């Protein structure tokens, strides 16, 4: 009572019906570093100019 | 200071623009102007210096300094028209521009509110006068001597650029009123010394110094007439200036590393003020001299005393107007007998009796007798080094004599006598020498009835 599988068929991305449950991380990923923190806050004029030596502006 | 640096740069263009022959008299005009302008800087308050602004400020120091270099504009000018005419317009023209320039450096110099800032142009005057001494020299050696002039000062200026961006990389801001209220006794620590060293080498090679006083008799006796009136009368106080600007960073280790350059500098032109009675040339007496009066302005500002300083500003002045009019009396000789050796052209009393008067209380006040600022100069110097050590009088006062002897000599030798035989080329003095000179020893003579304008900021 069986029967010739065709080509594709067993070739066919099929899912399956299972009981074991997704693994919480299957690379046994370590914790992550902390992210340095982003720049905020409005782009203010450079407090006196440049700066450089005796240049004033 | 915008009411001066802006007109300065101003003639530059007009200049560059004049007509063919009206470049000296149009130049010459504005040029005294210029000078009249920067007479206004002499006012000077009991207190803190003006402060223009952030990018230039005047003290009691800076201004009748200033106001030299501005009076010496015309001077320069004046005195080059005679062995420069017989050239093309373009390198005229080109004369003024160096000139032009070398006033806006040191204007720009003796003004400046930061320390770095003075660095620059301080420095920076070398490009305008080393193409002088090169380019409109009368002499072979000239060559040599712009390399003397150029790399002996450059072997100083980079130790200080060092020190002084280390400065900031330390205590911020080299601003001249901030290092004053932000003082940090030096402490005894070699590196401490070394960066003394930085810090001073840079302006003690520049004066003369002996031992680093070689570039003087090249640099000056080989000049243009032009030229060798500043780096005789103006830029030697760049040297100068430094000092009393920079010698307030460094108490108390200029207390102690001091008599190594204190002890060189006192024996120095007891040494060098000896070549002077002894000499051939005339420029090369006259820079030799220079050598001198200068070192005692080196010895001056090494004690750090109120006294010191406050008859260091008036010597320096006082000397510069005087190196720069004898380097106009070898020029008056130079043109007529085409040499330099002083025995060559004796008896000119007889010949020129006016040019002999000039010649006259010229050397008086190289002389240096009461009541022309330079005694008031010398003379407080002696007292702020007795004060300082009882035995420096026995050194001070030996230099008077060296100082005494060849002046004169210079004069007896040169004026009085036989006149010289073989020459039949002196003329009568022209006009514009003349009138060049009495412009030279009049203010100075007029500076005596209240040296308290060129006293300096301790008084
Ligand atoms: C009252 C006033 C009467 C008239 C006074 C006229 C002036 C006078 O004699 O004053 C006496 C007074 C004396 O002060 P006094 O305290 O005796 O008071 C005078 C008033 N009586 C007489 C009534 C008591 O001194 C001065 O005013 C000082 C004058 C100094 C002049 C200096 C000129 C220098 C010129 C330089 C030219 C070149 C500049 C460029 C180069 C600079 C150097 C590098």
């Amino acid at each position: 009572g069986w029967v010739r599988p065709d080509l594709g068929e067993l070739s066919k991305v099929t899912k399956v019906k299972t009981d074991r449950p997704l693994p919480e991380n299957p690379y046994h990923s370590r914790a992550r570093p902390e992210p340095n923190p982003e720049a905020e806050g409005d782009l203010k004029p450079a407090k006196h100019g440049s700066r450089l030596f005796f240049w004033t502006m | 200071m915008l009411k001066i640096i802006i007109p300065t740069t101003m003639l530059l263009p007009m200049t560059w623009m004049s007509k063919h022959n009206m470049i000296w008299i149009n130049a010459t005009v504005h040029s005294l102007l210029i000078s009249l302008i920067s007479l206004s800087l002499l006012n000077q308050l009991g207190e803190n210096s003006l402060n223009f602004s952030l990018t230039f400020f005047s003290d009691s120091l800076s201004a009748p300094l200033l106001v030299l270099t501005t009076w010496l504009l015309p001077l320069m000018l004046m005195a080059s028209q005679s062995h420069l005419s017989k050239e093309t317009t373009t390198r005229k023209k080109l004369y003024i521009t160096m000139l032009i320039l070398l006033q806006l450096f040191l204007i720009m110099t003796f003004t400046a509110t930061e320390l770095i800032l003075f660095y620059i142009l301080f420095e920076a005057t070398l490009v305008p006068t080393l193409i002088i001494i090169t380019r409109w020299g009368n002499q072979t050696e000239r060559l040599n001597a712009g390399l003397y002039f150029l790399f002996y000062t450059l072997a100083g200026s980079l130790p200080l650029l060092v020190a002084l961006v280390y400065i900031q990389n330390t205590t911020g801001s080299l601003n001249f009123l901030i290092i004053h209220y932000w003082s940090h006794p030096l402490s005894n620590s070699w590196s401490n010394i070394f960066m003394w060293l930085a810090c001073i080498m840079a302006f003690m090679v520049k004066m003369p110094l002996y031992g680093l006083h070689l570039w003087l008799p090249k640099a000056h006796v080989e000049a243009p007439i032009a030229g060798s009136m500043v780096l005789a009368a103006v830029l030697l106080k760049l040297g100068g200036y430094g000092m009393m600007r920079i010698t307030t960073i460094l108490n108390p280790l200029t207390n102690y590393m001091a008599y190594p350059f204190l002890m060189l500098s006192m024996w120095g032109m007891i040494m060098t003020s000896s070549i002077c009675l002894r000499q051939t040339d005339l420029k090369s007496l006259i820079a030799y001299s220079s050598v001198s009066h200068m070192a005692l302005v080196i010895v001056a500002i090494m004690i750090q005393t109120p006294w010191s300083f406050m008859g260091a500003t008036a010597l320096m002045i006082a000397h510069g107007l005087t190196s720069s009019m004898l380097f106009c009396l070898a020029n008056t000789n130079y043109e007529r007998v085409h040499s330099r050796t002083m025995i060559l052209a004796r008896g000119l009393q007889t010949l020129l009796p006016l040019m002999a008067t000039w010649w006259l209380m010229a050397s008086l006040t190289n002389l240096a007798l009461p009541p022309s600022i330079n005694l008031i100069g010398e003379l407080f110097i002696i007292t702020a080094s007795f004060s300082w050590s009882n035995i420096t009088i026995i050194l001070m006062g030996m230099n008077m004599m060296i100082t005494a002897l060849y002046s004169l000599y210079m004069l007896i030798t040169t004026q009085r006598g036989k006149y010289t035989h073989h020459i039949n080329n002196i003329k009568a003095s022209f006009t514009r020498e003349n009138a060049l000179m009495a412009l030279h020893i009049l203010p100075l003579l007029l500076l005596t009835l209240n040296p308290k304008m060129i006293l300096g900021p301790l008084y």
